[PDB]
RNA sequence: GUGAAGAGGGAAACAACCCAGACCGCCAGCUAAGGUCCCAAAGUCAUGGUUAAGUGGGAAACGAUGUGGGAAGGCCCAGACAGCCAGGAUGUUGGCUUAGAAGCAGCCAUCAUUUAAAGAAAGCGUAAUAGCUCACUGGUCGAGUCGGCCUGCGCGGAAGA
RNA sequence: CGAUGUCGGCUCAUCACAUCCUGGGGCUGAAGUAGGUCCCAAGGGUAUGGCUGUUCGCCAUUUAAAGUGGUACGCGAGCUGGGUUUAGAACGUCGUGAGACAGUUCGGUCCCUAUCUGCCGUGGGCGCUGGAGAACUGAGGGGGGCUGCUCCUAGUACGAGA
RNA sequence: UGCUGAAAGCAUCUAAGCACGAAACUUGCCCCGAGAUGAGUUCUCCCUGACCCUUUAAGGGUCCUGAAGGAACGUUGAAGA
């Protein structure tokens, strides 16, 4: 089943009848308004391509426009495709809203992380410190031996060491579904999904069980 | 959140009035434990005659913490001291025959009826 | 090669088919089809079946004798056709068919259902004996031997599914 | 099963067999004496 | 003997091994060891065989109906080998022992009868019997079958950062 | 020998498999539960403390388990500096003595701003054949891969019973 | 672990044929990913003047032109050395 394109607006809470408290991110999807079908015969998959949301025209490319203009539909924020399952079909200019999901009890919400800037092992890669004291010189939150001797006489790919963490894509999954409303551009789902408030959104029914 | 090391006074009348922690059961590299987790201690002061004795080797339940027990609409309850109940090593039933202080509805297991009805206060 | 050597009568009522190794026997009793290995050389004449190597390769006579015995057990099939009896062997062990469906009950918190493949069919006389029918030999035997699988005789009582002729040694318990 | 670099039959019921380049000994008889060349 | 104090070609690389001793020049030719499907110069050469393991391209005692060659032998149309049918008996539960010990815990003996043949019993079985089966023999089948010897090539035995 | 820093710990690891646990399976002198032994299997997982410089080991208490080995007995231009080769001092022992011990004892300086390789991140350039903006396809690469206990099945199968 | 089955009248999971079989393998899940120079695909956007010279060729230069886009400057960010 396709997805749709959102945008995170924070946390909150749901209280239940009975005392349960239900913390949900609050999801805003606005219409999804497709902008290109893709096809076997001229793409060689198939797949809808979407926008939401809205546009500066002055920030708004001739490229860009040309190919807004040819679905007949605004500029939106952006461009995303989802794609499509065999009897799935869409067509162009299409308006698809978040009560696609009215009936999905999970779905897999993916992000941009929130950026921690560059990040040394201990944060990054849990790296347990070495001694405060006892007499360890300068080589605290350092990372220690980094590898062996002169066989391999070399580090190996992969070696976890300091960089840039977070400010990446990461999908959180099975999240559950926790209220859609299209009436006000509305979803919520049970639990953190990544990224900062304002950023975008991807969220697809749940790939698992 | 109770581990190695630490100190519990004794929710009961076993006998024992300290006890510390030397082992939190209940899984490999296993931290803390807290309210219904069992643990292991080791009775560091006892009364005259009780039904235990300083330096004895048991099973204990923990019963009340400092850092509380979370309730399902977010709320906390916490208690100004660790308390637990000294436990038989092999059955795991209380030693004692009665229960002080509150004690919370965590608790309520087949395994630790005997502990709630006995308390005189649930929360 | 005694084997090979030996021809199969194919009775009044059979029909024979040969296309290059592809043989197909049909009788009143359904028709198998079987592709002969290269190196060996059927013949039909009379109203035989007769078998030989290939010149050329290694293996033709040991080939040949395979093809002898599968086509005549092809010929049983679609004329006698095949038997196999199993019997079940302990408390609550019990089977029943519908249509092509063998439901077993065999000491599992879910009984058991089988699916027959095409061509072998299942009756129970009795909650504890499954016949099976079939043309062919192959097939019927591979059913029989999926079936005692669920629960193979074992070692203290006998008890599981078992071939209806099948002998089953028991054994004592270690001492204390 | 009995794997070892002598396999022998060990009685009367005992059959060496070929397997897909392996050595062994089936016993119709004693399944302790069934082996494997190995 | 070579290196040391020796270049050149081969052994992937590799003083010391194989071939061979560089006065200089050549965009001629023959050979040595070693090679000739492509990397890479020269046989996808000819002829007769072997191997089926990528053996070749690591490793022993020992194990095995892998397969090729050779010389002998035993049994067999007076019916062999395999399979299938049937028999496998009497003294007698041999003697001793033992609570029991009957072919089959153990010890000693192992004769004789009726036999087509059938051990005072080859293995399972029973508390001891019973019961299963082998040796052996008649029948059926109908032409081969058995396993030692000299030898070629292979197979397992074969786990390391 | 115109210097390749030694034991142990800490930090960080990486490989083998002769496998500790989990997975599959044959035999069992395997009734069940639980074991023994061998085969297959390296995906992941694989304890905290008391004593001692210890590695190891004994001990306490956990765990599904607390694996065996290679990596300069991995890892000091990463840390420690308790053991151990300096100079102080003492005891026992040896020596007439200076002194000595591979006996013990108290004390006792651990440098290096990374050029190249390598590794973690992040940019600039050019290319992809007029140039440009997006959205993609997915060759290839990496990550992940653990497991306890309880309940139902069922007090059933099994068992004289437990 | 088996089915059918000769070589070897029987037997045999195997020689031909056939069914199963594990946390290993390939997928399935997540991230990177066309410098994948084998540099791929789809949609959209932009540019429509002359001249001279030599060794005349994918040649060199001049005048006029200067798009789409990119970047620059500024106000900046849960983005960042
Ligand atoms: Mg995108
Ligand atoms: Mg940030
Ligand atoms: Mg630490
Ligand atoms: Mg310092
Ligand atoms: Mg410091
Ligand atoms: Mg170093
Ligand atoms: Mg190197
Ligand atoms: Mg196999
Ligand atoms: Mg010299
Ligand atoms: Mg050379
Ligand atoms: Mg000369
Ligand atoms: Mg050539
Ligand atoms: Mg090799
Ligand atoms: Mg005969
Ligand atoms: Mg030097
Ligand atoms: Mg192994
Ligand atoms: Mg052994
Ligand atoms: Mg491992
Ligand atoms: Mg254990
Ligand atoms: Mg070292
Ligand atoms: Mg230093
Ligand atoms: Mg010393
Ligand atoms: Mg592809
Ligand atoms: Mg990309
Ligand atoms: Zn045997």
């Amino acid at each position: 089943m396709i997805g749709l394109v959102g945008k995170k607006v924070g946390m909150t809470r749901i209280f239940t009848e009975d005392g349960v408290s239900i913390p949900v991110t609050v999801i805003e999807v606005e219409a999804n308004r497709v902008t290109q079908v893709k096809d076997l015969a001229n793409d060689g998959y198939r797949a809808i391509q979407v926008t939401t949301g809205a546009k500066k025209a002055n920030r708004v490319t001739k490229p860009e426009a040309g190919h807004f203009a040819k679905a007949g539909v605004e500029a939106g924020r952006g461009l995303w495709e989802f794609r499509l399952a065999e009897g799935e079909e869409f067509t162009v200019g299409q308006s698809i809203s978040v009560e696609l999901f009215a009936d999905v009890k999970k779905v897999d919400v993916t992000g941009t992380s929130k950026g921690k800037g560059f990040a040394g092992t201990v944060k990054r890669w849990n790296f347990r410190t070495q001694d405060a004291t006892h007499g360890n010189s300068l080589s605290h939150r350092v990372p220690g031996s980094i590898g062996q001797n002169q066989t391999p006489g070399k580090v190996f790919k992969g070696k976890k060491m300091a960089g840039q963490m977070g400010n990446e894509r990461v999908t959180v999954q099975s999240l559950d579904v926790v209220r859609v409303d299209a009436e006000r551009n509305l979803l919520l789902v049970k639990g953190a999904v990544p990224g900062a408030t304002g950023s975008d959104l991807i969220v697809k029914p749940a790939v698992k069980a | 959140m109770i581990q190695e090391q630490t100190m519990l006074n004794v929710a009961d009348n076993s006998g024992a009035r300290r006890v510390m922690c030397i082992k939190v059961l209940g899984g490999s590299h296993r931290r803390y434990a807290g309210v219904g987790d069992i643990i292991k201690i080791t009775i560091k002061e006892a009364i005259p005659r009780g039904k235990v004795k300083k330096g004895d080797v048991l099973k204990a339940v923990v019963v009340r913490t400092k850092k509380g027990v979370r309730r399902p609409d977010g709320s906390v309850i916490r208690f100004d001291g660790n308390a637990c109940v000294l436990l038989n090593n092999n059955s795991e039933q209380p030693i004692g025959t009665r229960i002080f202080g509150p004690v919370t509805r965590e608790l309520r297991s087949e395994k630790f009826m005997k502990i709630i009805s006995l308390a005189p206060e649930v929360l | 090669s005694r084997v090979a050597k030996a021809p199969v009568v194919v009775p009044a009522g059979v029909d024979v088919k040969i296309n290059g190794q592809v043989i197909t026997i049909k009788g009143k009793n359904g028709e198998l089809t079987r592709t002969l290995n290269d190196a060996v050389e059927v013949k039909h004449a009379d109203n035989t079946l007769t078998f030989g190597p290939r010149d050329g390769y290694a293996d033709g006579w040991a080939q040949a004798g395979t093809a002898r015995a599968l086509l005549n057990s092809m010929v049983i099939g679609v004329t006698e056709g095949f038997t196999k009896k199993l019997q079940l062997v302990g408390v609550g062990y019990r089977a029943a068919v519908k249509g092509n469906v063998i439901n077993l009950s065999l000491g599992f918190s879910h009984p058991v259902d089988h699916q027959l493949p095409a061509g072998i069919t299942a009756e129970c006389p009795t909650q504890t004996e499954i016949v099976l029918k079939g043309a062919d030999k192959q097939v019927i035997g591979q059913v029989a031997a999926d079936l005692r699988a669920y629960r193979r005789p074992e070692p203290y009582k006998g008890k599981g599914v078992r071939y209806a002729d099948e002998v089953v040694r028991t054994k004592e318990a270690k001492k204390k | 099963m009995k794997v070892r670099a002598s396999v022998k039959k060990l009685c009367r019921n005992c059959k060496i067999v070929k397997r897909d380049g392996v050595i062994r000994v089936i016993c119709s008889a004693e399944p302790k004496h069934k082996q494997r060349q190995g």
